[PDB]
């Protein structure tokens, strides 16, 4: 019934893993200041009318345990009735959080809900809060779980993506976040992150390698038990080809991102202008053995469920979790190349794991708004083998 | 809340005997059996003396738990266990909840509790030991410790698992003790602590027993009767599963344990780690009962019944003289000659001087022999490098070996086994050049692996010393003998090579005389399976994949190189002429023409330095890149599991075949001939076994292995037909 | 937009924490225990139109980490497109798991979504995620956090409830509950929990003290939060403490599952709908009380949904403390034969993450039994949240 709208999407700067700028920083703080933005931005907005607060995170552990999301309603001291939940669906959080916020605004029962997530992995790294799947070795021994690194080069192994094919993508996504940085293109979203007295700690990309070149890719060393029990499934597959370094993998890296969503009366009632117009979410899943081929199906899925094909999109943002992931993404459905990750990745960026769904989502916000283009498609390979895509249309 | 079975018979097995002291001994004897069991005598014998501790415990003040048998404790009642039903969950879970409760409360006693082994503490016995506070071994031949549940398909139940993780940790435990049932020397087990001190003969355990009490009563007044895991503070070695440094690793442990087990269905492992995995977790008690659920679920199941069949029963029938002649008596052997140096005759001659016989190893050419005795310089070198043999026993091993060239230094030899090329009139030569050199009470042996045994025995006056032994490459490695019955061979001769194979340490199967005898008959139907599959055009990898996640030792494909496929035509040659004498010729396997081509295009196997893998400095380096265009192999694309089953059931067919006309005279000779000769995967129990173990969609037992096997008569060919005596 | 509809509810037995027969039991295994209860009842459901399970998790580390709810898709077989994804929202999150599902289906986008929770708290004990809060003290100076008993505490000496007046709750709770076990309520929605071989772990709520009295309630003792309380509730000069491990929600292990999809779902796979989403709601209220967070929800999800309290035949709020209980049907005037009629956690306990689809689920069945038309299920919530759902019998 009632339409949901994007009416803000910023983030955080991405700091790095090793001697990181933000390592000093709370994953709390970081939500913190991109709600205290958001009032820089908006300071006339009823707080009150705020019925949600939706954060993915991925490691909901020590810093980012005990439901970050309602952590950074009281610490900045937005109104009690504003609610607070943390999710997680693995590397989709970011993108599931604004998906259940729109869906929560389209049912009539939400008004104004923001969404986002945060990851400070330099902190809690991945891993840290266990799994009900790692602990069990009488269900771990029949799911067949193996590190998405090998899924990865097991991608490129069986569509025939050569060490030059996922190396010649690393480039491009340093090329194009560089020239994003430089155009100017992220100076009004990414929200450079300061201490208590003010001081700069970080204002860009940390991660990102911009003078990168094809034979310093070439030089770089690619990332027991599992290669073996990944051939057993795939079994007509004789050796997997380990194309996969640190130089065409995403970064780990710490960040967070916010995105407002609410409907036509709800920004009308505070004097907000849409900026975009959520068309469609999806989720599906692909075998979780090779754990990184759910994009195809659930972009396929969200794409019949709005009644569009891929001519009718604009842009398409896919994260870069490994390149044969993104390759074989444009080869399923023949994605034309100036359309895919048009500013750079999470190869060059990073890839705050809860943080990057709601990073992207506001990134094609802001490339179709500075385009002048109508619609973009986003989406995620997610661990366990499950995909999430989402249609925006700007408006 | 019971020591006891039954809250609502069987004759006493523990002697009880307390002294001045109030040291209470416990002197375990079975009347019913050599060898002290854990049946239901010993529960409710147990089950009463620990009572007595608790009744009596103001006038104990130290437990000792000795024997008066041979060995100290030695296995579990497998012919109880291989007769749970599903339905009987609820009585395995309670006889192990109540074992283990009987020994939680010896554990528990407040007062030191020692155990006096004697002899072999395997299994039940080891974790009747393992919960006592601190163990006494005596340093005898024979003597072993371990936990061999897992070989028979089960798990250690009576506290096994949770105990060695309490010891050695989750990693530990798991690798060096429960996964594989390793059987350990007094003297290794001491060092890795499943023993604490050892003693030279068994006369000292006993007093060495009541001195350690005395001591640790003395010494250590308020730990004695602790054990580890009851302490405040007590750390589990190499941390619990939330540790962080374990945390890191712990995901990983079943992807090892599926890569060593090659995607094989083997569930006790599986089992083991979760019941390792899942213990560590909680507390001791709540860890315990979880073993006694995971326990429950192997015991009732098939796999297990499998594997109890095979490893107990049927091996069991054979090492008590199942297929030995009745009435013959024993013959010794002083001097084995060996015809050929090759690669087999070069590991018949180290097996046969390993086990103390004197061996005269000929060939052609005293280069050659000089050569095959180098095979078992090579193996001694290894051998001590590592430390597993002396220095001593080395050179006295190998100076039984005597290379030779000439004819005459065959005299005093009373045990003939020819090693030479597979060809009928080259035996003849061979045995015609020897037979009235040797002794005139010798056994003259072939080994032979197709051709028939009464057809050599011809090229001999002595024929019913002539004899069939065939062994299994590498002959240091491989354990079984296959001893096929000629003709006019006599039940002396069979008997006598029936104690040669126990002798060596092998497992001797007897099989009357028909082409291919059992084992290259059944393996031929594995392999030609194999190269059918890859003639229809499915991927190599799909097919070796098949064979390793069947259970298999090594994949078919990588077999054949092995096997050479010059010598597999040279069968096919041969099996050809005998059915043309009787009628309607013979259908040729469809896997002929897939030996054909490879022979056609110069890949004959790995001996020729090409076939389906690439050979390269003689280690095998990936499959012939050739190998998909040349088959086209892509465009057949039937299930992983119907490619396991053609080669699981064929072989299985074949063997009930070879029941039928009268090959092999029993079904344990049928299961441990596949297991231990040609590597059929053990948790089926065997190529017989199989058929009564099936389990799958259709169902499980016989009629549920016909129905597959019509399934896939109808799909891939009327030769998984099921025969007559399968049908009912 | 699309009404969501509840297909079926069912949970585990509650464990108690000592000494408990599913401490044996990883929640992973109380999942896929409810799951295969599902398949039993309803064997040619296409599994493939479920397109999403979500589960409601208050300390998802260890066992219980990891995408439990993907966990649960994964190991139970479940098709690969059916999603999981774990949610927090303390302990109303196994009714904001249903209520997130309801809402997904109204949004047109999701078909059919598998709901519930799942909290082992003897093995996962509460607080052992750490916390964003409890780990940065700048911050956590100025919440001035101070645990839930203070603030249960706190309601009792503001609204005049007496240490008598929270037992006698305490005891008409054990009563109720016992009447409703032993008037076969439960037969259909408690699963009981058995192992791999088939053999009964669990098969009750465990943490029943049915034989209570007011004399044994009495002897019970009660549990610098309590200076940090009065300094921003500065005119209180003292607080009651009244409650006690008898008057109080139990430590206890569960899980409980809802099944909810629309109209259309339900008539393409032969199902017939129990109930329906009438609305939901989400308020909040003073953090350093916490607990008097229910009362706003409660008359926004009226407000919501065009109701007086007067239109609702069953209320039901979880028994996190009496004194919570007695506050809400102090504020709302709510009657005494309307109000948890099946007794609360006091009694059968409190699992975390899954108390929300429990006690909406004993709704379902009580509207059912009683041929009662609306039901209204709310949790007090840490942090000062409140939860509010209203469903109709179908």
């Amino acid at each position: 019934s009632e339409e949901a709208f994007i009416y803000e999407a910023i983030r955080t700067p991405r700091g790095k893993q090793k001697n990181g700028s933000l390592h000093e920083v709370k994953p709390l703080s970081l939500v913190v200041g991109l709600i205290d933005e958001l009032r820089k931005r908006h300071p006339d907005l009823d707080e009150n009318l705020i019925s949600d607060v939706i954060l993915g995170c991925v490691s909901p552990v020590g810093d980012q345990g005990g439901d970050i999301a309602r952590a950074a309603v009281l610490a900045s001291g937005m109104p009690v009735t504003s609610g607070g939940v943390q999710l997680n669906r693995f590397c989709a959080s970011g993108l599931e959080a604004v998906n259940t916020a729109a869906q929560k605004v389209r049912s009539g029962w939400d008004d104004l809900v923001l969404a986002g997530g945060v990851e400070s992995m330099s902190r809690v790294p991945m891993g840290s809060d266990g799994g009900a799947m790692g602990l069990d070795p009488a269900t771990n021994y029949d799911v067949m779980f193996v590190p998405q690194s090998i899924g990865a080069d097991l991608i490129a192994t069986i569509e025939g993506f050569s060490r030059e094919d996922v190396d010649a993508y690393a480039l491009r996504s340093q090329q194009k976040a560089a020239e994003a940085w430089s155009g100017g293109y992220f100076a009004k979203s990414v929200v450079p992150v300061r201490d208590q007295n003010g001081l700069l700690i970080l204002d860009h990309d940390e991660h990102m390698r911009p003078d990168t070149t094809k034979e310093g890719l070439a030089k770089l060393k690619p990332a027991g038990g599992f290669d073996d029990v990944a051939l057993q499934k795939y079994h007509w597959v004789e050796k997997i080809n380990h194309v996969h370094t640190g130089g065409n993998s995403s970064g780990i890296v710490d960040g967070a991102a916010l995105v407002m969503i609410g409907s036509a009366a709800a920004g009308k009632l505070q004097g907000l202008t849409p900026r975009a117009r959520i068309v469609a979410t999806a989720t599906s899943g692909a075998d979780p053995v090779i754990m990184l081929t759910g994009p195809t199906p659930a972009t396929r899925k969200v794409l019949d469920r709005a009644g569009l094909t891929v001519d009718d999109i604009d842009l398409f943002e896919l994260n870069e979790a490994f390149a044969s992931v993104v390759l074989k993404f444009q080869k399923d459905l023949n994605i034309p190349d100036e359309k895919l990750n048009v500013n750079g990745g999470a190869i060059a960026m990073g890839h705050p794991l809860g943080a990057t769904g709601a990073m992207i989502l506001g990134t094609m916000v802001d490339e179709l708004e500075r385009r002048n283009a109508r619609r973009a498609l986003i989406t995620l390979c997610i661990g366990g083998g499950m995909g999430v895509a989402t249609i925006i249309e700007r408006v | 809340s019971s020591h006891h079975h039954h809250h609502h018979m069987p004759d006493n097995t523990i002697q009880w005997d307390k002294d001045a002291d109030g040291i209470v001994t416990l002197t375990m004897d079975d009347p019913s059996g050599s060898t002290n069991v854990m049946n239901e005598a010993y529960i409710e014998s147990m089950g009463k003396a620990v009572d007595r501790l608790v009744a009596e415990k103001d006038s104990i003040t130290g437990v000792v738990v000795a024997s008066a048998k041979k060995t100290f404790f030695a296995g579990g009642d497998v012919k109880t266990m291989i007769q749970a039903r599903p339905e009987d969950a609820g009585d395995v879970f309670n006889t192990v909840e109540t074992i283990k409760r009987q020994l939680r409360t010896l554990e528990t006693l407040g007062k030191p509790v020692v155990a006096a082994i004697n002899g072999a503490a395997l299994g039940g016995g080891l974790e009747i030991a393992l919960a006592c506070h601190h163990r006494i071994a005596a340093d005898v031949k024979g003597s072993q410790l371990g936990l061999p549940e897992v070989t028979l398909g089960l798990l250690p139940g009576g506290g096994g698992v949770t105990r060695t993780v309490r010891m050695f940790g989750i990693q530990n435990a798991f690798v060096s003790v429960l996964a594989q049932g390793t059987r350990f020397k007094p003297a290794k087990a001491k060092e890795i602590g499943l023993v604490d001190e050892l003693v030279a003969t068994v006369e000292e355990l006993v007093p060495a027993a009541k001195a350690w009490i005395k001591e640790e009563l003395k010494a250590n007044p308020d730990g004695a009767g602790v054990q580890p895991w009851d302490k405040k503070g007590y750390k589990m070695p190499g941390g619990t599963p939330s540790s962080p440094g374990l945390a890191a690793i712990l995901p990983s442990f079943p992807s090892n344990l599926r890569k060593q087990l090659k995607g094989a269905p083997m569930p006790a492992p599986r089992a083991i780690l979760a019941a390792a995995v899942e213990g560590a977790q909680v507390d001791f008690d709540t860890a315990s009962r979880i073993e006694s659920r995971y326990f429950a679920s192997l015991v009732t199941g098939q796999v297990a019944k499998n594997m109890m069949q095979a490893f107990f029963f049927d091996l069991q029938a054979i090492n008590a003289g199942g297929s030995r002649p009745e009435g013959i008596g024993k013959t010794p052997i002083k001097r084995i000659g060996v015809l050929g140096a090759g690669m087999m005759g070069a590991g018949i001659a180290y097996v046969s001087a390993k086990a103390g016989y004197e061996v005269v190893l000929k060939d052609v050419s005293l280069e050659a022999a000089a050569k095959g005795k180098g095979y078992s310089e090579k193996l001694e070198a290894k051998a001590l490098e590592r430390g597993r043999t002396t220095q001593e026993r080395s050179d006295a091993l190998l100076a039984r070996i005597t290379p030779t060239a000439d004819a005459a230094d065959f005299k005093g030899v009373d045990f003939v086994i020819e090693a030479v090329f597979e060809n009928q009139e080259l035996k003849h030569k061979v045995f015609g050049e020897i037979e009235d050199i040797v002794e005139p009470n010798a056994i003259l042996g072939s080994n032979t692996s197709t051709l028939p045994i009464t057809g050599l025995a011809t090229g001999v006056k002595r024929q019913e010393d002539f004899i069939g032994i065939h062994f299994f490459s590498p002959v240091d490695k491989m354990p079984l003998v296959e001893i096929i019955k000629g003709e006019k061979t006599s039940d002396e001769a069979l008997a006598r090579v029936f104690d040669y194979t126990l002798a060596i340490g092998k497992t001797p199967i007897v099989v009357n005389d028909s082409r291919g005898f059992f084992t290259s008959r059944v393996i031929g139907t594995f392999v030609n399976e194999a190269l059918a599959m890859l003639g229809e055009g499915v991927e190599p990898a799909s097919i070796e994949q098949a064979g390793s996640q069947a259970g298999y030792p090594a994949p078919p494909l990588q077999l054949s190189d092995e096997l050479n496929l010059e010598l597999m035509h040279k069968i096919a040659v041969a099996t050809r002429k005998g059915v043309e004498d009787a009628g309607g010729t013979y259908q040729p396997h469809p896997a002929e023409a897939v030996v054909e081509k490879m022979i056609e295009l110069g890949r004959s196997g790995r001996l020729k330095g090409a076939g389906f893998y690439e050979y390269a400095d003689g280690k095998r380096s990936g499959l012939w890149p050739g190998l998909r265009e040349t088959f086209k192999s892509g465009s057949s694309q039937p299930p992983l599991q119907d490619m396991i089953d053609r080669m699981l059931f064929a072989e299985a067919l074949e063997t009930q075949k070879c029941l039928d006309e009268g090959v092999l005279t029993s079904t344990a000779d049928a299961n441990i001939g596949s297991i231990m000769g040609i590597g059929f995967p053990p948790w089926t129990g065997g190529s017989a076994q199989f058929i009564v173990g099936y389990s799958g969609p259709a169902g499980t037992g016989k009629a549920a292995f016909v129905a597959r096997a019509r399934e896939l008569a109808a799909a891939y060919g009327d030769r998984f037909l099921p025969p007559e005596s399968l049908l009912s």
